[PDB]
């Protein structure tokens, strides 16, 4: 028989959107554009291209949210604050967004791409610049458009 | 207690005699890239015809088994470059299949350029913004 | 305490006082001109086993080789050496211009070191708290240990690097075929990618890999070199 | 609990080979599960595997290191040597960056050549596919 | 913590397999470096864009035909002057372009393009002529 | 009960979303029943949308409006353009007329050139057709 | 503004800092180019970079 | 019917190996390459070629040990250290390197080749050189491979 659902349930997205607001990573639901903004805080260190260890948890959530769509391009892009120019931040932000997405591709999504890249706080959401990687305007964004 | 290093998962016979083939497919195959590479040298790049630009220096990372123009479609979107063809596409599909891991979106169409050998070439003219798909004139 | 004069002096091992202005310019072969003051030396000479200590106020412009370099307050050199250089630096300034193979470098303070050529086959620099050395042509293994608060800028291309860098460190490195990385808390800017690379990064430590986006053939991270 | 007996015995648990062979102290490590696939990426959820190992030679503090990189039969020479080498030279970064200085260590990558079991079977190539680690 | 890979090679015939994709998969490509016949864009042979403001208009045309009604009909779309230069075939160079807002010069590269050398192009812009030239 | 929380959860009730992000703060309304069809007659039962919409923004009294308008595939691309401009317009008229300063306001027509779905499918094309409200 | 080397072909260069690998063959020594720190000797005949 | 097992079981391959290392004859197995390293102590008198008659009771559960593999060429190479001269050692080493060998093939090994052959201390395990075949660089040594 055919199947009814792709191994995956309408409950569960909205169970785990309720948990990823919950944690702070802002789950924007627009259209079928999807949009998972995550503060650097949450998962890395400051100024540094480096994972913590506990912050694999919230990109298990992140990637089990991502096995319920069914998805053609992710992309993901990062961007945070100044720290000494944007040359060296543009290389931070590259660097950020690219070990996410092995990290992703690690895991599972069932994207056909996923595009990479960072910004030197060339797009920032607020004009309040306070530090490093705690500034909210310090984050990576996962947007896709969920196919049919 | 005596323990040899790998001790992997239950594998079963079907991957095993698939292993075992696909070995010597990759030898003949190796070989054969080996024979041609010496009796035609390869002169020249596609990286002249396919220049890496400031935001091209993106990645991706693709896995794509379909027709070559929704891929370099989504490519030149994400590039922020602004995408064409030139020639008629075949009735016949080109049909490329990417499978590879974490390189920036020029050596993504360098590879695209390289898998549709000879049914179409991948320009991009970098002082434009333009990543352009020309097919074959047969 | 003048000395300036183009003669054959050619052996003195001299420890001089302060205020020995000597700008000579003679033929000191045996030479070891550890002066204590006012150095003003513009020379065109030939040394080969050179031991030279400059102490503050000591600028140099000299052909000739030397063996080993010693700073105590303050200066700036522009020396030719050719063989070989055992260095060290205290909060002074200093530059030499010719092919020189400097086996070891220790700063321990606020030493602004140049050298134009650095052909060496294992060059070691440590580093500790305040200097900025800026050593570029080529070395064949490299151990940059930052312990320091300071700065190791290079276009060195090296054959084999090693560099682990300790307590808010900035280094910037090349390597040709080997990179070698470890930050702690630190910075490691990789201006080349490698044959192969590897780099660890501990508690906020940043070893980005910050080469310039739009080369003209930049060359993408393959199979062998892909690290996260 | 702290000593010799029981951190290879829990290397013998997390498998990995260890030879007590005179003065020549070898491990052998599995890349297939050492490392992630094909790649000199260490595969970093087996890190007590490589903490217990640089925790093993802690105690020969003044003993030369020689790493060694292996692979099997697929893929060119040019790909068994540099994909050998880059995995034995990340394992000589990772002692390195955990606290062995540079100048004991050694990296060299093999294509295979020196080849403790058969790479016609598949668990024959798969005792092939490691790094060892010698010291004196 | 972790989780490995879900479809990873975790597994002693399957990495052989996947390593055996590596390698057959990286020599397809070194097969096609050496059988992709490119020629670089210093000789290219094809139209440039020929940058008049004219040129610059966003057009839409669906068609396959008759090469010369096509570019007389740019020319006249362009305001420009359409010259012919040669003689046409009986057996008639064939083209189609089939887009539905795109650039007016472009379409004149991509008839360049689908004419290959039974036809050619070349726009002088001072002139604000176009011509079609045959062989 | 008279606050934010309060009506954004009526504006959930009455489908309209709204987006919190960053300094943007962006009100997506749809066309569809804040509309007489396919004009810019504003859909007259559905008034208490537009109040609380409008109570919503006197809590802002110092952001420049963006006020923008979407369509979906169909008609000629200057229908597009024409309808969205004029649903555009028209809620900036509303809102300069329920009384915000005229140069905070900037109404733009987009024939669906932003697209926050496709429109190949019915229940995408009907996301599609929208007003966004923008502000700092 | 360059330094030449006297063996097959390697050339230092101080503009900023480079040291790159000519051809020899051609001999370019003009002795006069737009050295960068880009890897590019941009000579007068033609353009060199550190080989490899 | 065709054999399941052949001859050997792997529960007496560990129960000889368990016993051959708690008596002191050390067992690498690396692989498919098996090593059993002997000291020439237990087996022969100090520098001669000439076996005790105790010993080859060492020598049944090494042939019985090598009854229980499918193996092509063992290669038996024997080395001690340094008595008079390496051209007596090399002499001496052949001899013990030939008897062993010789014995191995009156018991039974299912090998078709068993290479022998000695040394001259060229090869020593151990840095530290006490005496004659006390030493542990004393030793000969029995490698091959276990075939599929």
């Amino acid at each position: 028989l055919p199947c009814r659902v792709d191994g995956a349930c309408d409950a569960t997205i909205i169970k785990m959107m309720t948990d990823l607001n919950k944690k702070g990573i802002k789950v924007a639901s627009v259209g079928q554009n999807y949009l998972i903004s995550i503060p650097a805080s949450a998962l890395f260190a400051d100024q540094s291209p480096r994972l913590n260890w506990a912050s694999y948890s919230l990109l298990n959530e992140i990637a089990a949210f991502l096995k319920q769509f069914r998805k053609i391009a992710i992309t993901v892009t990062s961007y945070s604050s100044k720290y000494v120019s944007v040359k060296r931040e543009r290389a931070l932000t590259l660097a950020r967004s690219r070990v996410v997405s092995e990290y992703l591709w690690s895991q599972g999504v069932d994207s056909r791409i996923i595009f990479t890249q960072g910004l030197g706080s060339d797009k920032p959401i607020t004009s309040y610049t306070l530090g490093g990687d705690r500034s909210p305007n310090a984050r990576v964004e996962i947007t896709f458009r969920r196919a049919v | 207690k005596f323990k040899k290093p790998p001790i992997n998962n239950p594998s079963d016979d079907a991957t095993i005699k698939l292993a075992e083939a696909a070995v010597s497919v990759s030898d003949s195959m190796l070989e054969m890239a080996k024979v041609e590479k010496v009796i035609t040298p390869p002169s020249k790049d596609n990286t002249l015809t396919i220049p890496n630009a400031y935001n091209l220096q993106a990645r991706a990372s693709v896995d794509w088994s379909g027709p070559i123009e929704e891929l370099t479609a989504r490519i030149a979107k994400a590039a922020h470059f602004r995408f064409r063809v030139l020639g008629k596409s075949p009735s016949v599909p080109v049909l490329i299949s990417i499978s590879t891991k974490d390189e920036s979106l020029a050596e993504i169409l360098r590879d695209i350029d390289y898998q549709a050998g000879k049914k179409a070439s991948i320009h991009v003219y970098p002082n434009s913004q333009v990543v352009e798909l020309r097919y074959a004139k047969i | 305490a003048a000395a300036a004069a183009a003669a054959a002096a050619a052996a003195a091992a001299a420890a001089a006082a302060a205020a020995a202005a000597a700008a000579a310019a003679a033929a000191a072969a045996a030479a070891a001109a550890a002066a204590a003051a006012a150095a003003a030396a513009a020379a065109a000479a030939a040394a080969a086993a050179a031991a030279a200590a400059a102490a503050a106020a000591a600028a140099a412009a000299a052909a000739a080789a030397a063996a080993a370099a010693a700073a105590a307050a303050a200066a700036a050199a522009a020396a030719a050496a050719a063989a070989a250089a055992a260095a060290a630096a205290a909060a002074a300034a200093a530059a030499a211009a010719a092919a020189a193979a400097a086996a070891a470098a220790a700063a321990a303070a606020a030493a602004a070191a140049a050298a134009a050529a650095a052909a060496a086959a294992a060059a070691a620099a440590a580093a500790a708290a305040a200097a900025a050395a800026a050593a570029a042509a080529a070395a064949a293994a490299a151990a940059a240990a930052a312990a320091a608060a300071a700065a190791a800028a290079a276009a060195a291309a090296a054959a084999a690097a090693a560099a682990a860098a300790a307590a808010a460190a900035a280094a910037a490195a090349a390597a040709a075929a080997a990179a070698a990385a470890a930050a702690a808390a630190a910075a490691a800017a990789a201006a080349a990618a490698a044959a192969a690379a590897a780099a660890a990064a501990a508690a906020a430590a940043a070893a980005a890999a910050a080469a310039a986006a739009a080369a003209a053939a930049a060359a993408a991270a393959a199979a062998a070199a892909a690290a996260a | 609990r702290d000593s010799k007996r029981k951190i290879i015995r829990d290397l013998q648990k997390q498998d990995i080979q260890y030879v007590e062979y005179g003065d020549t102290r070898t491990l052998i490590i599995p890349t297939d599960k050492y490392f992630m696939f094909s790649s000199p990426r260490l595969n970093e959820i087996c890190y007590p595997g490589l903490n217990n190992v640089i925790r093993l030679l802690n105690f020969y503090p003044q003993s030369t290191i020689y790493v060694a990189g292996f692979t099997d039969n697929v893929g060119s020479r040019s790909h068994k040597r540099k994909l050998s080498q880059a995995q034995a030279e990340t394992m000589m970064t990772f002692l390195w960056a955990n606290g062995i200085a540079a100048k004991r260590l050694k990296a060299e990558g093999y294509g295979d050549k020196n080849a403790i079991s058969d790479n016609a079977i598949i668990h024959g190539s798969a005792q092939n596919r490691r790094i060892e680690i010698q010291w004196f």
